[PDB]
Order: structure tokens, then sequence, then C-alpha cells
């Protein structure tokens, strides 16, 4: 329970809570996405349609998203709201009621809609695939519920128990001032929380290189490159995201995304290309990795990077204040490789 | 300022409607219950009863409704 909250001369305020809870953590797979589904559900106190109720004629907007490591607990209000959407994400952290009547009914309907939908997409498939190949099962759990592993409601309790402790989160907030926000998580069910351990282990997660995945699929097919960082050669794959899905490079118009994922412990760059045809995908991926394994001058995107992880470290509450000067080049070595689509007529890890 | 609960009450009801349907309802339910009573003020008009009870005190639409016979040209 740290409290980390800003001020600004605003009307509209945020307070969020993030828990160390994605399937990062999970002991089933698709548990975290399960908890994160069933989050602004009935309370032992009120339900879920009079909190809803009663927080839009106070003016708010709950959310719970869920990434690998995280699930956030978010509410948006106007300003003068602070107290009762603290004491709300302390109900709702306390004492869900677990129910399977709604487990059956709002749980799973939600879930199999999110799975559908993140199926139906071919690059998350290839970017958790990435993520199960190169974190074997770390980080590497999928993100999405689907059946596989049946996941009980006990399960979910035991889970929810786990995770939802008071060392483990953490409430940060936009325009709240920090005394009335530390005066208002205590005096609450927030600070009478399990004092449990904390989740988070900061040695680097043990990754494997040289690996490759092929995944058949109908639709546009993509090809993805990751390479597995550390938390010392951050900078330089930060500059290399921005330096390849930009116009400083010939190698933009074939990438089609090109990102790196950031964490405590080290990070994913990852690359995807996607095309409708596929011996696109193959030459595309083939110029593009036989033009990384060359070597690349990465300082000319050094002010553009300052820019861009500006402005995307604007609204996070996680800031990681990465150097930037340190970086001069880049020259690609290992990396783990996965094909989804048209899977006969994309290029092998050995072709590359 | 900080407003720490919702300080709003129930409404007057019997499930389908409530108090507030028929006081927004009300207007325009008399003036439904006038152009009924005017329906069948139209619609009954050749009933001799409403004919000479009130459909001759009406002021200039009065003479038009009765016509002058002399009583000694009709069979009954």
């Amino acid at each position: 329970l740290t409290v980390s909250a800003r001020d600004a001369p605003t009307k509209i305020s945020t307070l969020a809570v993030k828990v160390h809870g994605g399937s990062r953590y999970a002991t089933k797979d698709g548990v975290a996405h399960l908890l994160n589904r069933f989050n602004f559900q009935n309370t032992n106190t009120r339900s879920a349609l009079k909190l809803v109720r009663e927080s839009e004629l106070l003016g708010g907007t709950f959310k719970s998203t869920l990434d690998r490591e995280y699930i956030t607990l978010k509410a948006t209000f106007l300003k003068d709201d602070l107290p009762y959407y603290v004491n709300a994400l302390a109900d709702v952290l306390y004492k869900t009621a677990f129910k399977p009547h709604e487990l059956t009914e709002s749980v799973l309907p939600a879930a199999r809609y999110d799975y559908a939908v993140a199926e139906q997409c071919p690059v998350k498939s290839a970017e958790d695939q990435l993520y199960a190949i190169t974190f074997r099962k770390g980080l590497g759990n999928p993100l999405l519920y689907d059946g596989v592993e049946r996941v009980s409601l006990q399960d979910i309790k035991d889970f929810a128990d786990k995770v939802y402790t008071k060392e483990n989160l953490e409430v940060s907030g936009e325009n709240v001032v920090e005394a009335d926000l530390k005066r208002f998580v205590d005096e609450s069910l927030l600070s009478t929380l399990p004092a449990g351990k904390s989740l988070v282990s900061k040695s680097e997660p043990k990754f494997f290189l040289g690996e490759e995945n092929r995944v058949r699929f109908i639709g546009d097919s993509v090809a993805a490159i990751g390479i597995p960082v550390n938390k010392a050669s951050l900078a330089q794959y930060e500059v290399l995201a921005n330096y390849l899905t930009s116009a400083l490079s010939e190698l933009s118009g074939l990438i089609s995304s090109a990102k790196l994922d950031k964490f405590t412990d080290g990070g994913l760059f990852t690359l995807f290309v996607r095309d409708q045809d596929s011996a696109v995908v193959s030459s595309n991926i083939k110029k593009i990795v036989a033009d990384l394994k060359k070597g690349k001058d990465l300082s000319p995107a050094i002010n553009y990077t300052k820019l861009k992880n500006a402005v995307q470290n604007e609204s996070v509450s996680s800031p990681i204040e990465l150097n930037f000067d340190a970086v001069k080049d880049f020259k690609l070595g290992k990396f783990n490789y996965v094909a989804v689509g048209d899977v006969s007529n994309l290029p092998y890890l050995d072709e590359l | 300022a900080y407003t720490s609960h919702l300080s709003s009450k129930t409404g007057l009801h019997f499930g389908r409607l409530s108090l507030r349907s028929l006081t927004a309802y009300a207007p325009n339910l008399m003036l439904w219950g006038g152009a009924s009573m005017l329906g069948l003020f139209v619609f009954t008009e050749g009933w001799p009863k409403f004919q000479d009870t009130l459909y001759k005190k009406i002021p200039l639409l009065g003479p038009t409704l009765e016509d002058h016979t002399p009583p000694e040209d009709k069979p009954n």
C-alpha cells in the first residue's frame, strides 16, 4: 500500500489501484482474466447495479484492465467525489461475493467474447505465442481464459485472496491531493486487508533463445520476431523500436508494428509484419532480419524516442527513467520466431 | 467539498406507472377526455333526447336542427 498521487487545477480526477496480478502470477492460466472480468461485480453490501447507478448519478466511471503484470482498477470521476470512490474501490477489493450464478451468467460470456475478439486478430495470437515460447511458465501464461484448463470458482477465490493483499497493491491517481487521499485510504477497509507477501521477484525471468513456433490460422498472415531484453539493455531496444517503426528507416514500410514491452526485471522487444498475401510476408521478414543482422546506427532516433517515451509515460503510474544517451548502435543476435497464418508459405528460422 | 454518499430517495409508484408518469401525462389525458366527449358528442347528434336537451341550447347552430313543420301535416 503505497499511495502516490499528484495535483492539477482541473475538474476531472482519476483514482487507480494497481495490483501485481496479471498472467505473470496466475496459477492456472486464464484465472487472472476471470478475476479481471470478475472485479466490479456484486459486493456483500451493495449490488453491481446499485454501485453503477448511484455512481452514474454521482458522475463517474469504473474500469478494470489486465496486462501481463498488473490488474488495474480505475475510477474516473468529478473531483469532489473522492471518498465515495475510495470506499467503492476498497469495498470491491475486500468483499466481492463470488457466486456461481453470476460466474456462469455474467463472467463466462464476457470472457468468451473477449477471447473470441482477441483470437480473430492474427497479431495477438503471434504475440502471446511469442511470449509462450520465450518465457515458458513465467510471463508466458496466456492472457485470456479459453476453456483448456477448467477453472472452478474456488480457484478464483484462492487466487483473489492470494493477490488482493495489502503489501501487493498500490494506489495512485491523477488530480487528487495526496493528503485527502492518504486520509481516505486509511479510515477505510483498504487498510484492513490481509497483509500478505508482495508477489514480485526482481531477478531476470529466465528466457529461452533460438526457438520457433508455427501457428496455422485462416485469414491474414503475420510473422513476428522477439528478443528478450535485460534491464541494462532496455534503452537500446527502446531506441530500436522507435527507430524501426519510424520514418528514419527504409524498413518502416515493411514492418507493420514493432514495440518493446517493459517490465520491472526486463522486457520483450517484438516485431510483427502482417499482410494478406504471404510471399510478401516471406520476402519482408527476410529483408528485415537480413538488414538487422548488419549493424544499424541508432543515435539519430534518440530525440524522437525521448519524445515518444515522454508522451507514452505521460499518464502511466509506473515511470521508468531510461537514459537513451549510452545508445550508439545495434546488431541482432539470436531471436525467437513465430509464424501465424499461411504457415507453409512462410520462412523457417533456418531460412532467416 | 466532498460528498460521501448519495442523498436521494425513491418515488411513488406501483411498478408499471409512477407519479412522475401521471404528472407529465395528465394534461394530455384531460385533453383526451375532452376529445372523447367531443367524439361521442358528434356521434350521438341524431339521438333525440340529447338533440332537444343539449344540441339546440348551442347559440347559433340551434335553429338549424329543428325544422318547422306545422302539426296538422304529420301522420303521427
